[PDB]
């Protein structure tokens, strides 16, 4: 599946936006739909999900009462309605299928330009290398992500230039399919890292790890540039 | 006994297949009940090339014994196709050689049983194979793949038609044939009795498999909702497990049956239709 997003929107502060996201096949199944917004300066921020076939929304704390996610009964379309706009407002906003098995897709993202329990630590935050020298990112959580299911809910997303994040790796160590071996995740508890063996141009962007033991929140980012 | 329990289906003219409904039924669980055993763990899941060639090679197997009954089959749609294409005689011929597919199915029904078997081993060894990091909480990210996968789009295809409306649409066809005959007052009336009477069983087929298909999609659709976004212990999980590939088997045989009948319906009725103009307008 494929999910597309409302278009771009300026809005002044005090007032509302309602941003879509529709289902290429027309369903969500019984999966769920994430939104995730990102700032000028800052990481990934989780909003909030639904479970469109059971009715089931999650709300991040911080955006509680100003947050109304919704889904079309039928129609494959879900809704995100943030009020009382402010301009800490302004950021990309997505809506996703997040870290789900084999399963992980994003929207092209909505621009609005207005005019957490368990903390991510992402280090460094830039990195500066030439093509095939390795690469080392690590990422510490305030609260261990091993869940008593005895999976261990800790993600790596790249995000390249002009493009929405895209799963690279799941559960610690699980490389995410058509990813190079030259990827790998480790770590265990809270103190987890990502490596690239030699880094090659197609793997500049910002790298995002983000955790699924309380879903969601993310690190602030590893931006990663050539030469 | 499996005598009793044989759809016959004629989708197109000249053409004639049977489904034994409790071997349908039975190789659809043990194929649902292989996907949701895989589909478990992510370690797990890349065996589902596996097992898509295996159930493709099980359902080659039982259509090579299906086709140790075409001579006899094939014997029988010759003689539908002179009862239908104008007596006691056919009628007769008719009785005795759809007894004969029947005693034929009924015949090689070991070989079947060895395929039904082998399915149900396969899948059953899968299912035993299931494990659970902790056995208090199992996740159920399986039940929603293959629920997603497999079942999901068939739910929505049903809730987009009207079927009710289908059997009352063939109420409506069967009582003007009803009404064509009774004030028909010939070979012609014979043919149009026969042609009646297989509409009139197929249509009692296409209402039994509707009633099931109507029920097992509003159990679908409830205990769906209670399977997924939750953990189980292992002995719920695994009990979960065969319920709904239970609840699956019964509504994708019906759905499946229901649509292959209401083929043969109207395509008997469009041959009843060419009897009613020749009798009508180029002889009488």
């Amino acid at each position: 599946v494929q999910l597309v997003q409302s278009g771009a929107e300026v809005k002044k502060p005090g007032s509302s936006v309602k941003v879509s996201c529709k289902a290429s096949g027309g369903t969500f199944s019984s999966y769920a739909i994430n939104w995730v917004r990102q700032a000028p300066g800052q990481g990934p921020e989780w909003l909030g999900g639904i479970i469109p076939i059971l009715d089931r929304v999650n709300y991040a704390q911080k955006f509680q009462g100003r947050v109304t996610i919704t889904a079309d009964e039928l129609g494959g379309t879900a809704y995100m309605e943030l009020t009382s706009l402010r301009s800490e407002d302004t950021a990309m906003y997505y809506c996703a299928r997040l870290a789900d098995g084999p399963f992980d897709y994003w929207g092209q993202g909505t621009q609005v330009i207005v005019s957490s329990n368990i903390v991510m630590t992402q280090t460094p935050l830039s990195l500066s290398v030439s093509p095939g020298q390795p690469a080392s990112i690590s990422c510490k959580s305030s609260q261990s992500l091993l869940h008593s299911d005895g999976q261990t809910y800790m993600y790596w997303y790249l995000q390249k230039p002009g493009q929405s994040p895209q799963l690279l790796i799941s559960e610690v160590s699980s490389r995410f399919s058509g990813v190079p071996d030259r990827f790998s995740g480790s770590g265990s508890g809270t103190t987890f890292t990502l490596k690239i063996s030699r880094v090659e141009a197609e793997d500049v962007g910002v790298y995002y790890c983000m955790q699924a033991k309380d879903p969601y929140s993310f690190g602030q980012g590893t931006k990663l540039e050539i030469k | 006994n499996i005598a009793n329990s044989i759809d016959i289906l004629q989708e197109k003219e000249g053409h004639l297949d049977f489904v034994i409904i409790p071997h349908y039924t039975f190789l659809d669980y043990y194929k649902h009940l292989s996907y949701n055993s895989i589909y478990h763990k992510s370690s797990t899941y890349g065996k589902y090339i596996a097992v898509d060639a295996f159930i493709k090679k099980i359902n080659e197997a039982y259509d090579k014994v299906k086709s140790k009954c075409n001579d006899i089959k094939n014997d029988l749609i010759a003689t539908i196709k002179k009862l239908e294409h104008p007596f006691k005689k056919m009628m007769d011929e008719y009785n005795t050689k759809k007894k004969k597919l029947i005693k034929c199915i009924k015949n090689h029904e070991n070989d079947f049983n060895k395929i039904c078997m082998d399915m149900k081993n396969y899948g059953t060894n899968l299912f035993e194979q299931l494990s659970c990091y902790n056995n208090n909480f199992c996740n159920t990210n399986g039940i929603r793949y293959h629920y997603d996968e497999y079942i999901h789009k068939l739910i929505l295809s049903v809730k987009s038609k009207n079927l009710n409306k289908d059997l009352s649409d063939m109420t409506n066809i069967l009582q003007q044939s009803e009404l064509l005959l009774t004030n028909l007052n010939y070979i012609y009336i014979d043919t149009i009795k026969f042609i009646h009477k297989e509409m009139k069983h197929i249509f009692n087929r296409i209402e039994y498999h509707t009633k099931i298909i109507n029920d097992k999609t509003k159990i679908i659709q409830d205990k769906i909702k209670l399977n997924i976004w939750r953990t189980f212990q292992k002995d719920e999980l695994l009990k979960r497990i065969l319920d709904m590939s239970n609840e699956y088997s019964l509504f994708i045989t019906s759905d499946h049956l229901r649509q292959m009948l209401y083929n043969t319906f109207y395509s008997k009725e469009k041959h009843l239709n060419n009897i009613f103009h020749h009798l009508i307008y180029v002889l009488q």
